[PDB]
RNA sequence: GAGGUAAAAUUC
RNA sequence: CUUAAUUGCGAUAACGAACGAGACCUUAACCUACUAAAUAGUGGUGCUAGCAUUUGCUGGUUAUCCACUUCUUAGAGGGACUAUCGGUUUCAAGCCGAUGGAAGUUUGAGGCAAUAACAGGUCUGUGAUGCCCUUAGACGUUCUGGGCCGCACGCGCGCUACACUGACGGAGCCAGCGAGUCUAACCUUGGCCGAGAGGUCUUGGUAAUCUUGUGAAACUCCGUCGUGCUGGGGAUAGAGCAUUGUAAUUAUUGCUCUUCAACGAGGAAUUCCUAGUAAGCGCAAGUCAUCAGCUUGCGUUGAUUACGUCCCUGCCCUUUGUACACA
């Protein structure tokens, strides 16, 4: 039904490769931290980036 | 209410003003079969002669049938405010006349005769049997009967 | 099929006998079975309800439901 | 026990208030009753044929008490309906103006309705005396 | 002061403001009681927060609901939402939480949108059709 | 049921039977089961309903169509053919009188007849049109338990409309005549005949 | 959307949103002659009306 | 005529020209060790008890 | 005066649209780029924003 | 390692 | 392989980019929190009317007197991200189910929308325009009258119907999107006159204020009607009363009486539509001195039946065939 675009996966790759400290696998600490450390224009695309970093932080401690 | 139980004196289809009356129905539609009067005029006459509208034709006493005809032959004297009649400000004498059973067929012919002998456009359109009230006859009116 | 809007004496005796025999009576019951008019069938329901022969379990303007006396 | 007209239902009050003024006789008819359609959007005169001026008057007298004030033009838009105009579909047509005025002129000489300031007509102290007394008689009959 | 809470229930365009103030247990809708709902069929829909919760449960508070906007069915489903939401409001701030969850689980298995609004809204109409999704007709020749 | 005085007058007929067990106005939502196969989540009964009018969202999901009450689904199928689109308050009143006519003849608990009308008017095997070319041949395939509920409501409201067309009998009168004949099938109604006709054709096409 | 009559019947809409405020200030007339020459803005109407009588 | 019940255990998918016939492998309730694939018409979920008019009939692919 | 705000604000847009084409045709040879209007009491300001203002 | 399948349809 | 998608996961003589999609924007939904409201509402206190009178109940009254912002309005914001969890594909992109939640079909619906192309439409939108014609007994302009509405016939879009789930008469009485007069005559309340149409005397509103709660229709109740081209149907036609306008004859239109036909569910064919959608229903706005039966928006009542397939019509992506390239 829904597939994320490339620009969500581009910015999420830029977040994980350098902000592995100060971020955990919880969404609410991944959502309010992108308000200042990144310049995202809209809220809708901002939650889609933090919704996809949270999806990838779950599968780092697993494998 | 109450069902009548006297005898078999019920009277159906019997004719008044030379045109037949539909029997064994509501008394407000006994007059509506007459060509020239309608449903509104039949309800007004039956409310001025002390006639119960919750009945059929029923008994139809001869003292009651004559009062219905008396109203229809003299409408301008029996409390009708003259905005209710069909033929008003007549071309004959300027009075207010009400048409009857065999009268509305003759007066409609006389209303078409005085327009064909003066060569007016409201009357010449009836000579070919076309529409006179000025509408599009492009698509409609393709039957002739 | 013609329907009688005016009662007869031989037809009035038929109403008082056959109606409490029936399980379900209504407007459409009296027109189809007893061969009376539709306008007359409404008046005959109030005549039997007032005397107490038929019993209303539901009363509505469009549909009239009446049962026998228990 | 305390009772008002809002505790009484919609049509048991109208069928009892119009039945009470039938016995009183104080009606003050203009004279053009029984020949009028009472609207310009209806098709037939009313089927009651003996009386039926109390029936609209019972509806108006309750319509004023439940509101602040109403006029003639408020009773023409509400009591009207869709007109069967013919080959083209319906349209909201206001009711007859002369019927709605003579009801408010007949209820004024009784003392029920009064001329309200700043437009419209409100209920009087005699209207609240009469319409609340027989409203108790509706609920006491059914219990 | 007297205990007075206030809620609302929303259908499409009908809102029902329900002031639940103290008293001896009277329920009135626009001055008229709850036994006078304008449909006779839909009168038992507003009775649904009067039967499942208990017989009375109204030993201290009154119910007063007015309507703004809507239709004839849309206002019936607004006043029954206003009572069920206006009942759990009074059983929160004064009555303890343990007896309110008994009311909440009662309207949970029988959910039927009483303690939850209806987010279904009418779709706007596009050009070409008399309705939202529809189209008039087309002729090939 | 421990009555109590209250400010606004609620009558005795409301507080007595509607506060102890979840029945109708004064009628029954009692222990009536199905005399057919189980039909899991196709019969609404337990949990019952108050009236037939419901603004639920049963048509959004493919699965939640069977969660709709069948008393409401009879009001939904008496709500078609032009002028009767909408006007559900007319449709619930027809079902209200339909349960009254059933309740008279041999006292006939009316929720038993409606459930049995669904299970005894559904065509047990249908035909589909596939293959052949030019002159196609019909193939007899099985039918879901959902469509046996869907075709039972359709064949009991269309035939009750055509039997109430151009005659003195009204809608709620002919509908109750369809349901009583559906309980004991004797080919005296609409849906009992159309169930047998769709199966005697399905025998020659398989 | 089209100037002629040819084509599919596509319609086109437009809108202009008008916002309006009012603030009641019991102020002396000295600050009135200051508040009019200050806070000027294009596309903004400023109206001063007489009192309650 | 006799009646024979069958419970849905596995569903295959849609098979037909117009796409209205579902291949469903039903298992009988009077025999829990024998199954026959049948062609149905309407919406069929798992664990549904169907009514079969003919007990023994192997379903083919419709074309 | 005495114009409703559903018509005065529309007529202010007509006032801007009427001056758009005239200052395009007249100031064509002067590098016209658009104007803005600023209404203030006792002095109405219309800013002529062009590229070359000495010829203007 | 096995798993379906034929009507007619001409010209600018 | 996966999606509405050249969406992505990945695979690789391609590596990095530019468009479209997505993003963005507008609107409809949610916040008992924020800043606030006599041009939006409620509660309380005074005065006052009626009913019960033991404390009540239902209303009225504009700077009496204060408090509040729950609804309504909308500034700044918050909020779903397929979150959490259980299965499934070799992991991975993704799919399916349940719970929670106002909302889990791209949240619903729109706006915008590439490259290349058409001998598509408009010279009758333009003082946008080449060329040609005309330029004064004018194919300039203006006035009077007529026409664009004529008609054996064919087609297209719509309206009303073929009724008793209905007509008709009383009564119940429920909305939203809107729109309205300055150097004038717009929307109209209220009171009288009139059967109606309407007329007259005044008033509010340059507008969340007044019309306006647009107390609209379907609808709901109570009655009449009882199957009969009937009381379903209102076409056609006669007479009269009025409004608009300098002017209405070819009846502008409204109203009242009378006329009261065809039509008994529509052949071969064919159109639209998947949820608050279809359909039924009326209102507002556009054109407007007057007239929609049209159209653009909006609200009210609110289904049945799919959650698929490529059979028909048709569109994308590759593979292949070609004597087609005006394809
Ligand atoms: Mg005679
Ligand atoms: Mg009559
Ligand atoms: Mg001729
Ligand atoms: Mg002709
Ligand atoms: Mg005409
Ligand atoms: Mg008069
Ligand atoms: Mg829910
Ligand atoms: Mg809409
Ligand atoms: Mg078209
Ligand atoms: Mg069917
Ligand atoms: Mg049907
Ligand atoms: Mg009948
Ligand atoms: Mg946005
Ligand atoms: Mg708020
Ligand atoms: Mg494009
Ligand atoms: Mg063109
Ligand atoms: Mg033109
Ligand atoms: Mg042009
Ligand atoms: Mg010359
Ligand atoms: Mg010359
Ligand atoms: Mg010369
Ligand atoms: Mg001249
Ligand atoms: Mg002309
Ligand atoms: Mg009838
Ligand atoms: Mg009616
Ligand atoms: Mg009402
Ligand atoms: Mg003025
Ligand atoms: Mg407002
Ligand atoms: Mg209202
Ligand atoms: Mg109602
Ligand atoms: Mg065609
Ligand atoms: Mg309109
Ligand atoms: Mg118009
Ligand atoms: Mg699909």
């Amino acid at each position: 039904g829904r597939v994320r675009t490339k620009t969500v996966k581009r910015a999420s790759k830029a977040l994980i490769e350098r902000y592995y400290p100060k971020l955990t696998l919880d969404f609410q600490t991944n959502k309010r931290l992108c308000d200042e450390i990144a310049t995202i224009q809209s809220k809708r695309l901002r939650n889609k980036i933090a919704g996809y970093t949270t999806h990838l932080m779950k599968r780092i401690q697993k494998g | 209410s109450l069902v009548v139980q006297e005898q078999g004196s019920f009277q159906h289809i019997l004719r008044l003003l030379n045109t037949n009356v539909d029997g064994n129905i509501k008394i407000v539609y006994a007059l509506t079969t007459i060509k020239g009067v309608g449903r509104r005029y039949s309800n007004l006459v039956c409310k001025k002669a002390d006639v119960d509208l919750h009945k059929r034709a029923g008994e139809l006493t001869q003292e009651e049938l004559e009062r219905i005809v008396q109203i229809m032959q003299n409408p301008t004297h029996y409390k009708i405010p003259a905005w209710f009649l069909n033929r008003q400000n007549d071309i004959t004498d300027g009075k207010d006349y009400h048409t009857l059973a065999n009268n509305v067929e003759s007066k409609l012919r006389d209303d078409l005769e005085r327009l064909k002998k003066i060569r007016a456009h409201r009357g010449i359109r009836h000579f070919w049997g076309l529409r006179v009230r000025g509408q599009h006859t492009k698509t409609t009116g393709r039957r002739r009967a | 099929a013609q329907h009688a809007v005016i009662l007869d004496q031989e037809k009035y005796d038929r109403i008082l006998k056959e109606v409490p025999t029936y399980r379900y009576v209504s407007v459409s019951v009296l027109v189809d079975r007893l061969k009376i008019g539709g306008s007359l069938a409404r008046i005959a329901l109030r005549h039997l309800e007032k005397e107490g022969i038929i019993k209303p379990i539901s009363k509505h303007s469009k549909q009239a439901i009446y049962t026998r006396a228990t | 026990p305390g009772v008002s007209v809002r505790d009484v239902a919609a049509q048991d009050f109208i069928n009892a208030y119009a039945s009470f003024l039938q016995r009183q006789g104080k009606l003050e008819v203009p004279g053009y009753v029984d020949i009028v359609k009472t609207s310009s959007g209806n098709e037939m005169p009313p089927q009651d044929a003996e009386g039926w001026f109390y029936k609209r008057a019972a509806s108006v007298a309750r319509h004023i008490y439940m509101r602040k004030q109403v006029g003639v033009g408020k009773l023409n838009k509400l009591y009207g309906g869709a007109k069967s105009r013919g080959v083209r579909p319906y349209k909201h047509i206001d009711a007859s103006g002369s019927i709605n005025r003579k009801v408010l002129q007949a209820l004024e000489k009784i003392g029920i309705v009064e001329i309200s300031p700043k437009g419209g007509r409100r209920i009087s102290e005699n209207g609240q005396r009469d319409l609340d007394r027989i409203a108790a008689q509706t609920l006491e009959e059914d219990e | 002061a007297v205990p007075s809470v206030q809620t609302f229930g929303k259908k499409k365009s009908a809102t029902a403001v329900a002031h639940v103030k103290a008293g001896k247990g009277l329920i009135k809708v626009n001055g008229s009681p709850i036994t006078l709902v304008e449909p006779e069929i839909l009168r038992f829909k507003v009775y649904e927060p009067l039967l499942l919760v208990g017989l009375d449960k109204f030993s201290n508070i009154d119910i007063r609901v007015r309507v703004t906007g809507g239709g004839h069915v849309s206002q019936v489903y607004a006043i029954r939402q206003a009572i069920a939401k206006g009942l759990v409001a009074y059983h929160q701030k004064y009555v303890d939480e343990q007896s309110k969850n008994e009311l909440k689980k009662a309207f949970t298995s029988y959910d039927r949108t009483l303690l939850i609004a209806d987010s279904r809204r009418p779709e706007p109409k596009k050009f070409g059709g008399k309705g939202a999704r529809s189209r008039f007709q087309k002729s090939y020749r | 049921f421990t009555p109590v005085v209250l400010a606004t007058p609620i009558p005795e007929e409301v507080q007595q039977a509607q506060t102890e067990i979840k029945l109708f106005n004064k009628w029954s939502f009692e222990e009536v089961e199905v005399k057919d196969a189980s039909l899991v989540d196709y019969v609404q009964v337990r949990q019952p309903i108050f009236v037939a009018h419901t603004a639920g969202r049963y048509a959004n999901k493919r699965f939640r169509k069977a969660q709709c009450p069948i008393i409401e689904r009879l009001t939904n199928s008496l709500m078609m053919n032009g002028r009767n689109n909408g006007k559900k308050l007319k449709a619930v009143r027809i079902i209200k009188h339909t349960l009254d006519i059933i309740n008279v003849l041999t006292d006939q608990n009316p929720i038993q007849v409606v459930v049995d009308a669904i299970t005894n008017t559904g065509p047990r095997e249908d035909t589909t049109r596939v293959g052949g070319g030019g002159a196609a041949r019909r193939q007899a395939v099985d039918v879901s338990p959902l469509r046996r509920v869907n075709q039972a409501i359709a064949l009991l409201t269309i035939g009750a409309r055509e039997a109430a067309f151009r005659n003195i009998k009204t809608i709620a009168e002919t509908l109750a005549e369809e349901l009583i004949n559906a309980a004991k099938g004797s080919s005296t109604s609409y849906a009992i005949k159309k169930k047998d006709e769709l199966e005697r054709v399905a025998k020659s096409n398989r | 959307k089209t100037p002629n009559g040819e084509g599919s019947k596509t319609w086109e809409t437009y809108e202009m949103r008008i916002h309006k405020r009012y603030i009641d200030l019991e102020a002396p007339v000295q600050i009135v002659k200051r508040i009019t020459q200050i806070t000027i803005e294009p596309g903004v109407d400023v109206e001063v009306v007489v009192a309650s009588n | 005529t006799p009646v024979t019940l069958a419970k849905v255990i596995k569903v295959l998918g849609r098979t037909g020209s117009r796409g209205g016939v579902t291949q469903v492998r039903v298992e009988f309730l009077e025999d829990t060790s024998r199954t026959i694939v049948r062609n149905v018409k309407g919406p069929v979920r798992e664990n549904d008890i169907l009514v079969l008019m003919e007990s023994e009939r192997e379903a083919r692919r419709l074309r | 005066a005495l114009i409703s705000k559903k018509r005065k604000l529309v007529a202010d847009g007509v006032f801007y649209a009427e001056l758009n084409e005239f200052f395009t045709r007249e100031l064509a040879e002067e590098g016209y780029s658009g104007v803005e209007v600023r209404v203030t009491p006792t002095k109405t300001e219309v800013i002529i924003r062009a590229t070359r203002t000495q010829d203007v």
